[PDB]
RNA sequence: GCUCGCCGGAAGACCAAGGGUUCCUGUCCAACGUUAAUCGGGGCAGGGUGAGUCGACCCCUAAGGCGAGGCCGAAAGGCGUAGUCGAUGGGAAACAGGUUAAUAUUCCUGUACUUGGUGUUACUGCGAAGGGGGGACGGAGAAGGCUAUGUUGGCCGGGCGACGGUUGUCCCGGUUUAAGCGUGUAGGCUGGUUUUCCAGGCAAAUCCGGAAAAUCAAGGCUGAGGCGUGAUGACGAGGCACUACGGUGCUGAAGCAACAAAUGCCCUGCUUCCAGGAAAAGCCUCUAAGCAUCAGGUAACAUCAAAUCGUACCCCAAACCGACACAGGUGGUCAGGUAGAGAAUACCAAGGCGCUUGAGAGAACUCGGGUGAAGGAACUAGGCAAAAUGGUGCCGUAACUUCGGGAGAAGGCACGCUGAUAUGUAGGUGAGGUCCCUCGCGGAUGGAGCUGAAAUCAGUCGAAGAUACCAGCUGGCUGCAACUGUUUAUUAAAAACACAGCACUGUGCAAACACGAAAGUGGACGUAUACGGUGUGACGCCUGCCCGGUGCCGGAAGGUUAAU
RNA sequence: AGGACCGAACCGACUAAUGUUGAAAAAUUAGCGGAUGACUUGUGGCUGGGGGUGAAAGGCCAAUCAAACCGGGAGAUAGCU
C-alpha cells in the first residue's frame, strides 16, 4: 500500500512509503544468510570501475533458490521476508522433509500456500516446471536461460515473461523489455508475476534516501573542466557539442551490442 | 594546525620498513643503494 | 634438570642499593643482577643450588640502559636484568 | 611561612598513540632558560620500573595483504585456489588496606579466583579437519526498578568564640569498608515432558529440523540491585609518646537513618521503524571412521605449573605533531557543592597554578574597554562596527499557504521578600503497627517521619525584583536558488555543485560499460519495477514550429571503393 | 516521526578589529552556521602521476599541482641578460 507522508518537514513532503503489513517483523532465517561485503565500485585494482557507488546501510545476503531443484516434494510457505539485496520480497518455505529455503515471492503468494517443483507439478503461482510442460501464453518468472543453471530472467519486483510459442526444443519468450528471445524448452520457469509490483511507486523524497541505498551523487558532465569530461568547459553554460560518455562515446541513440554469439537466439530486438 | 606528520610506528614499519623493502624487487634495490653509499641506518626499522 | 654450567652463567652480581638493603632486612629478598636471557626457573635453580638455600619466589625486571655522553660523543649503556629473589623465612645469606 | 588572585566539564586526575629516562636523590652554574639564578625537563654521578589475574604475546577471524600449485603475461611480473598473515573487534581468572625519595590491582598483610598438567579413587562409550546450536550483532523512543553520588537529620569527638550577641532550633570535623561466596529479587524471555516416524542437514547420527499421538500448565533460562558473609578484621577524628622537628612508634570514639538521584546498571532488554542491521574460534552437542575393557570421558582429592615482554615519566602538554620552554593541533576515561533546564554561565571544593625580565612615570599616538549633554544614520559605497533585544508563564497573533506552516509573528501583563491558607499545602516517598498466606528479597491495610512545587490573599523594601553572568532586534517590498546539505586547506560559501523528481538513450546477462597487453575483477552473488550514461533540476501550469546543416538510427537497388 | 526547532560538547568558518620581521608560513578576540544526520571521530587498510580521487573550485594527492617528489639522460637548449 503506498502511503503519501504528511509534510511535517521538507524531506517528508514528497515521500511515498510502500507499506506491506504481511512482512515478517523479526530477524531473518540465520542459516541462509551470509556476508555481503561492499565494494565501492572498485575492482581488484582498487580503481573505481563503475561510478556513483558507495556508502549505504550494511546488508546481509539472503541465499535464494533460483535453481529450484526440490522436485516432487511439496512445500508450504512459512513466511514472507524483506530482502535488501533485491526489489522483490522473498518467501521462507518449509519442505516436508524438513528443509527450509528462500524463494522469490510471487504476486498472490501468502503464508500457508503449497508450492511444488518438478515436471508433474500443477499450474498455480509458485510452481516451477519446464516450459515444454508449461502452456503457451502463460506468465512465468525466474526463468532459466540454460537448463539447471538457475533463473536469470524476470527476477525484479514486478516482472513476468510471456510464453508466446514453442517449436520443438525451443520456446519463444516475450521478455519484460519487449524482446522476443528463444530459450530451450527444457529450462525451468516459475509461474506468476513477481510480488512487489508497487516498488516503483515509491518516492525517496530526499537525497539521503539514496545515500541510504548507496548511490553517491552524480556530477553532470558540463559542470566540469575539459580535462575531466568532453562536455566540460565554457564561459557560462556552453554545450556546443554532441552528448557523449566521459570516454567520448555517443549516448543519445548509439547502439553498443557487439555479441555475434547470441544473435541466433534473438528473434526481434526491443523497439 | 594539524601538520602532515602524525607518527605511528606500525604504519612506519609496514610502509618503509625492512621487510616491506625486501618484499619487492625495487625495494631490494633501495637497500643495495644504501649499502653502496654506506648508510649507518639502512632503513627505518629499529 | 637445568645444567650446572648454565646455572653458573646465569648469575652476574649482587645489586647493592637502599632498596636492596630494605628488602633484604624486611622482606628477606635479595636483589641480583642476572644474565639478560635468564629465566625465573633458572634463577630459582641457581640460587637453590649454588647457595643451597630455599627460594620462595622470583620477580624479574629488565633495566633499560642509559644514554651517556663521553666528552661530546654520544653513547648508550647496556640493558641489564634485575631479579628480586624472595628467600623463605629462616634462611640466611652473606 | 602568612596573606592575595586564577582554573575548577579544567589551567584537576587516569591512560592509549607518540616520545624514550625528561622519573627520584646528591652536586654544579660555564652553555641552555628571551633577565638574574643558589633554581630547572640544563650538565655530572648514583638510584629507580617487581604480575598466573592489567596489557601485549597467544586461540580466532574482518577490510585487506601475501600466496604452494595454478592461470596469464617480451622479461620483470599481474591475478588468485588451498592456505597463511592481519585489530580497530571475539576469547579464562583479584579485590581491599598498608608501604618507597622514586614501582605497585606487580611488593607486604588479608581474603579469593582461573586454566592446564601428571597421580590415585569411583563411574564408563570415547572419538572430527565433518553436522547442528551458540557466539551473533541496526537506528530511534518510552518508562519502570536500582546504584554511584549528594543533602539533611541522628550519632561521636572537639569548641563556647580578637567586636554587640552566641549552652543552643549553636559552630567545625568524622560517620569508610571491596572482590569473592551464598541467597535469586524487581523484571525480561519461554509452554514443558514422553514415545513413534521421517525424500532434509554431502556419510552417519541418540543432535537439529520436520510430521504424529498422549499427558501436565508449569517447569526452565536470564537477571541489576539488595541482604548475609567477607569483617571479633582493616580504616578511622583525634589523642598518647619519643622526636634528626622532617618525622617514627603506640592507641583509637561513632561508623546509623531518611530523602533526592544519574547521560551509569538491569538493557546484547522492551516497543517501534525501514535504510533491514560482521565473520570465525573459544563453549555445548551429534555421530564418522577407528579403539575394545586399553586408550580416552567427568567426578572428587593431592601435587605441580602458569613462561616471555611492557610497567619509570609527560600525555593536553615546556616531554607528542608544529624549527622555539611557539596564545595552534591531539583520541579515550572520571564528572563534587550553590543557583540554574543544563556537561551553558557565575562563585567555590578536592587538586593545581600566578603563564622565566622587572622597577617607575602616568605625553602624543595605537590596542582593548567604560560613560556621555542635545540631536538620532544627517556618517558611509553600504547602519561596517557598535548599541539594542534577550528568560518563564498567560493573553493574543496578519497577508499568504504545498494546510505542515508563517509564528517565539507582531504586541502586552505578571515576576523580589515576609506572613496566612498550610507552625510545609497538593503531590511524591513510605516506617511502625495490625491482618493474611501456596511463607518470603511476600501480599494487603496503615499512615508516622522525610521531601516538596505551584497558586491566591494580605503586607513590605528599592529608582529598578527574568536585578549579576547567561540570554531573539522586529516588520514591509523584491531578485535568484525549491529545501537540508557541498565547494576553491591558505583573498571567492555564492545565484556555483549536489539533490529528490523528470525525460531521452543504451544494455537480454559471459549484460552494456569501466580498470587491465592478458588472465581476470567491478557492475552484481544483481537480471529491464535492473544497471550505465547524458541533460534538466521540489511542486503547480506547461513545454509551441523547423530534420535544411551537423550527429545518430534504419534501409540495401545503384555508383564508387582495400588487401587478395 | 523528522536530512524538524532552540542551544553546549563536537564539526565548520559568515562579518569586523588586531596581527602582517606575527604568539601563529592562516591564528586570536567578539559575534556566526550545523548540531539524530547526505553527521562526526579513532585505528587499520586500498586507489600512484597524464595516474588516482573529486556533491566539480582545475579543487586535493605530505606547508609543493593546468600534471607531485627523488635520482638519472644532463654541462637539455637559450639568436636572451
Ligand atoms: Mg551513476
Ligand atoms: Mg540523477
Ligand atoms: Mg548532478
Ligand atoms: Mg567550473
Ligand atoms: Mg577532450
Ligand atoms: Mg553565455
Ligand atoms: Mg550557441
Ligand atoms: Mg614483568
Ligand atoms: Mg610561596
Ligand atoms: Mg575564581
Ligand atoms: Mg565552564
Ligand atoms: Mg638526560
Ligand atoms: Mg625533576
Ligand atoms: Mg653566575
Ligand atoms: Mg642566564
Ligand atoms: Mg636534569
Ligand atoms: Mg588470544
Ligand atoms: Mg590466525
Ligand atoms: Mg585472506
Ligand atoms: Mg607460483
Ligand atoms: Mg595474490
Ligand atoms: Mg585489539
Ligand atoms: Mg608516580
Ligand atoms: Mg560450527
Ligand atoms: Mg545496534
Ligand atoms: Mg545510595
Ligand atoms: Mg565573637
Ligand atoms: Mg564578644
Ligand atoms: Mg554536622
Ligand atoms: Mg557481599
Ligand atoms: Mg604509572
Ligand atoms: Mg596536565
Ligand atoms: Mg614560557
Ligand atoms: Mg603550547
Ligand atoms: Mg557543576
Ligand atoms: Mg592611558
Ligand atoms: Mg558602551
Ligand atoms: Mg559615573
Ligand atoms: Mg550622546
Ligand atoms: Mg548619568
Ligand atoms: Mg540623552
Ligand atoms: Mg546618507
Ligand atoms: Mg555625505
Ligand atoms: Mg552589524
Ligand atoms: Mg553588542
Ligand atoms: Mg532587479
Ligand atoms: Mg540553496
Ligand atoms: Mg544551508
Ligand atoms: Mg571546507
Ligand atoms: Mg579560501
Ligand atoms: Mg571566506
Ligand atoms: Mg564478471
Ligand atoms: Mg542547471
Ligand atoms: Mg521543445
Ligand atoms: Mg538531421
Ligand atoms: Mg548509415
Ligand atoms: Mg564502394
Ligand atoms: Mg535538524
Ligand atoms: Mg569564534
Ligand atoms: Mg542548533
Ligand atoms: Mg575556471
Ligand atoms: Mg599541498
Ligand atoms: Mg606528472
Ligand atoms: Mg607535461
Ligand atoms: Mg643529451
Ligand atoms: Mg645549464
Amino acid at each position: 500500500a503506498v502511503v503519501k507522508c504528511k509534510p511535517t518537514s521538507p524531506g517528508r513532503r514528497h515521500v511515498v512509503k510502500v507499506v506491506n503489513p504481511e512482512l515478517h517483523k523479526g530477524k531473518p532465517f540465520a542459516p541462509l544468510l551470509e556476508k555481503n561485503s561492499k565494494s565501492g565500485g572498485r575492482n581488484n585494482n582498487g580503481r573505481i570501475t563503475t561510478r556513483h557507488i558507495g556508502g549505504g546501510h550494511k546488508q546481509a545476503y539472503r541465499i535464494v533458490d533460483f535453481k529450484r531443484n526440490k522436485d516432487g516434494i511439496p512445500a508450504v510457505v512459512e513466511r514472507l521476508e524483506y530482502d535488501p539485496n533485491r526489489s522483490a520480497n522473498i518467501a521462507l518455505v518449509l519442505y516436508k522433509d524438513g528443509e527450509r529455503r528462500y524463494i522469490l515471492a510471487p504476486k498472490g503468494l501468502k503464508a500457508g500456500d503449497q508450492i511444488q517443483s518438478g515436471v508433474d507439478a500443477a499450474i498455480k503461482p509458485g510452481n516451477t516446471l519446464p516450459m515444454r510442460n508449461i502452456p503457451v501464453g502463460s506468465t512465468v518468472h525466474n526463468v532459466e536461460m540454460k537448463p539447471g543453471k538457475g533463473g536469470q530472467l524476470a527476477r525484479s519486483a514486478g516482472t513476468y515473461v510471456q510464453i508466446v510459442a514453442r517449436d520443438g526444443a525451443y520456446v519463444t519468450l516475450r521478455l519484460r523489455s519487449g524482446e522476443m528471445r528463444k530459450v530451450e524448452a527444457d529450462c525451468r520457469a516459475t509461474l506468476g508475476e513477481v510480488g512487489n509490483a508497487e516498488h516503483m511507486l515509491r518516492v525517496l523524497g530526499k537525497a539521503g534516501a539514496a545515500r541510504w541505498r548507496g548511490v553517491r551523487p552524480t556530477v553532470r558532465g558540463t559542470a566540469m573542466n575539459p580535462v575531466d569530461h568532453p562536455h566540460g568547459g565554457g564561459e557560462g553554460r556552453n554545450f556546443g557539442k554532441h552528448p557523449v560518455t566521459p570516454w567520448g562515446v555517443q549516448t543519445k541513440g548509439k547502439k553498443t551490442r557487439s555479441n555475434k554469439r547470441t544473435d541466433k537466439f534473438i528473434v526481434r530486438r526491443r523497439s | 594546525m594539524k601538520r602532515t606528520f602524525q607518527p605511528s610506528v606500525l604504519k612506519r614499519n609496514r610502509s618503509h620498513g625492512f621487510r616491506a623493502r625486501m618484499a619487492t624487487k625495487n625495494g631490494r634495490q633501495v637497500l643495495a643503494r644504501r649499502r653502496a653509499k654506506g648508510r649507518a641506518r639502512l632503513t627505518v626499522s629499529k | 634438570m637445568i645444567r650446572e654450567e648454565r646455572l653458573l652463567k646465569v648469575l652476574r652480581a649482587p645489586h647493592v642499593s637502599e632498596k636492596a638493603s630494605t628488602a633484604m632486612e624486611k622482606s628477606n629478598t635479595i636483589v641480583l643482577k642476572v644474565a639478560k636471557d635468564a629465566t625465573k626457573a633458572e634463577i630459582k635453580a641457581a640460587v637453590q643450588k649454588l647457595f643451597e638455600v630455599e627460594v620462595e619466589v622470583v620477580n624479574t625486571l629488565v633495566v633499560k640502559g642509559k644514554v651517556k655522553r663521553h666528552g661530546q660523543r654520544i653513547g648508550r649503556r647496556s640493558d641489564w636484568k634485575k631479579a628480586y629473589v624472595t628467600l623463605k623465612e629462616g634462611q640466611n645469606l652473606d
